[PDB]
């Protein structure tokens, strides 16, 4: 329950919970596919593949170590697990990747084995993981031509034409220590793990910044990935969120809670406090949908993201989700907003306290290098449960009503009707 | 004509079926956009417009 965090030379962040076996131990960069380029695009996942290839994760596995990376839009962190009693060993790992072994992982033996497993890797996602290839292009379209639009796992095309030399002008550029923390999460005390880095000293590329760019903006727009011979329509759509450390960043969160997740085959879930249920379940207008609030460094997508095989349909599925959204502007109840605080406690806890110190790093890390600091869960629920219904109304009244909107989709959407149609449904006729 | 020639009986008659026909072709009109429906309208190239229509 407690957030220590600390700086002498390095930025020191952690978060002790004795009961948990394992302690995991990373340094999360404050930079990734949202820093990159066009051009060198994927650098930031070609790290993190490298980082766990066959040899260095075999040097781990020897001393008991387990590796684990995530690259995602503002960041990128590299972790490494161990027992409660090696948390000395992993930072004797950590420190011979990216010091002594900063030129041992890139040999052109390993970097080709390396590169040729994250091209069937990205290339075998945009074959098939439909829902998240949309999500993708989603953020592609929404913020086009801006540092959002960037894809994670980087582009084919960007991909098969990178270097070690790209490698090395973004490490040198990025992995910087004015844009890093180390974090520790675990069991491991605070004062136990800075004692352990503030002994051994060197600063190695101390005072150097990060290169600059230009603010993500949000533009109305879309991109249809048609497809007739996929069995299904997978397709989202969104408004422009909140970004992370905004006064609406639970209200936004708690709005999309109300409309939340379904699942047709699941009889629970059919059996929701949710409205938009009683009409999307007569003809059966979806298999599923799940709404969202993605908040970033800049700016955030609040919508929705549906996938169907009622295609002749989909239209009456987007009109009723749209309508629905346009409530929270004019009519949404008390009830509804009470039923999404308890389920949005629920979920947020669910998050922040998995039995998993990985998942935990990466929560710590990600707040700590944006706000310098981490909210404890306690201090949500007291921010979720002084939301009113007049706060949600004048929340939805400045992003949702008559709002641009940002689309994608692909499989079967010959039935998903035009931008204009789509966008109409943003509010409703009045006197 | 109702008679020798032009006369009342021919405009007055003209008159009741000036009338009336207006409604026979409000009649056709509703066939002829029933038969246009389960086509569709065609378009300047002369070809299908099957794979891109706007509502
Ligand atoms: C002798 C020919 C002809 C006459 C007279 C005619 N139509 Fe049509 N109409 C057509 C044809 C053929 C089309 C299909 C055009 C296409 O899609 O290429 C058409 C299409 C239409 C359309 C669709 C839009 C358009 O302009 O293509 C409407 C509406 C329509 N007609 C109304 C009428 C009405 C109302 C009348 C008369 C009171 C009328 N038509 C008289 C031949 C005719």
């Amino acid at each position: 329950a407690e957030v220590t965090q600390l700086s002498n030379g390095i930025v020191v962040a952690t978060e002790h919970n004795p009961s948990a076996h394992t302690a995991s131990v990373g340094v999360v960069f404050g930079s990734g596919a949202a820093n990159e380029n066009p051009y060198n695009n994927g650098v930031s996942n070609l790290w993190k593949n490298i980082f766990l290839s066959k040899e260095n994760s075999a040097v781990a596995a020897k001393e008991g170590l387990a590796l684990s990376s995530n690259i995602s839009r503002d960041f990128q962190s590299y972790i490494v697990s161990s027992l409660p009693g090696s948390t000395d060993k992993s930072l004797d790992f950590l420190n011979q990747s990216f010091i002594q072994q900063k030129a041992n992982l890139l040999s052109s033996s390993n970097f080709e084995a390396t590169k040729k497993s994250v091209l069937k890797q990205v290339q075998d996602f945009e074959d098939n993981d439909h829902p998240n290839r949309v999500l993708e292009h989603l953020h592609s379209t929404a913020f086009q031509n801006t540092p959002l639009s960037l894809p994670t796992r980087g582009t084919l095309e960007s991909l098969e034409n990178l270097v070690v030399a790209d490698l090395e002008s973004f490490a040198n550029n990025h992995f910087l220590n004015s844009n890093a923390v180390v974090v520790g999460t675990g069991n491991i005390k605070h004062e136990d793990l800075v004692n352990s880095i503030e002994s051994k000293n060197l600063s190695l590329q101390t005072g150097t910044k990060p290169v600059l760019k230009k603010k993500a903006a949000f533009l109305g727009s879309e991109v249809r990935l048609r497809d007739d011979t996929l069995p299904k329509a997978w397709i989202s759509l969104a408004v422009e969120g909140e970004p992370v450390n905004s006064p609406n960043y639970f209200v936004a969160k708690l709005a999309a809670q109300i409309f939340g997740s379904y699942n047709a085959f699941e009889p629970a879930s059919r059996l929701q406090g949710i409205k938009l249920l009683d009409n999307i379940q007569e003809y059966q207008l979806c298999d599923n949908f799940n709404h969202f609030s993605l908040s970033y460094k800049d700016s955030g997508l609040w919508g929705f993201s549906t996938a169907t095989r009622n295609v002749t349909m989909i239209d009456d599925l987007i009109h009723f989700t749209l309508k629905q959204w346009n409530r929270l502007t004019i009519s949404v109840t008390d009830t509804e907003v009470e039923r999404a605080k308890s389920l949005l406690k629920l979920q947020l806890g669910q998050l922040y306290e998995s039995g998993n110190p990985v998942n935990d790093a990466n929560l710590l890390g990600a707040e700590v290098l944006i706000k310098g600091s981490k909210l404890s869960l306690g201090e949500a629920f007291k921010k979720i449960d002084a939301i009113t219904v007049k706060d949600v109304k004048a929340w939805a009244g400045k992003r949702l009503w008559d709002q641009d909107i940002a689309i994608a989709g692909t499989g079967q959407i010959e039935g998903l009707l035009d931008y204009m149609r789509i966008r109409s449904d943003m509010s409703m006729m009045r006197w | 004509w109702g008679g020798f020639s032009v006369s009342n009986p021919t405009i007055q008659r003209f008159f009741a079926l000036h009338y009336l026909v207006p409604f026979i072709i409000a009649a056709m009109v509703i066939m002829h956009l029933m038969a246009l429906h389960i086509h569709g309208s065609s378009n300047p190239l002369g070809i299908t417009g099957n794979l891109d229509r706007i509502p």
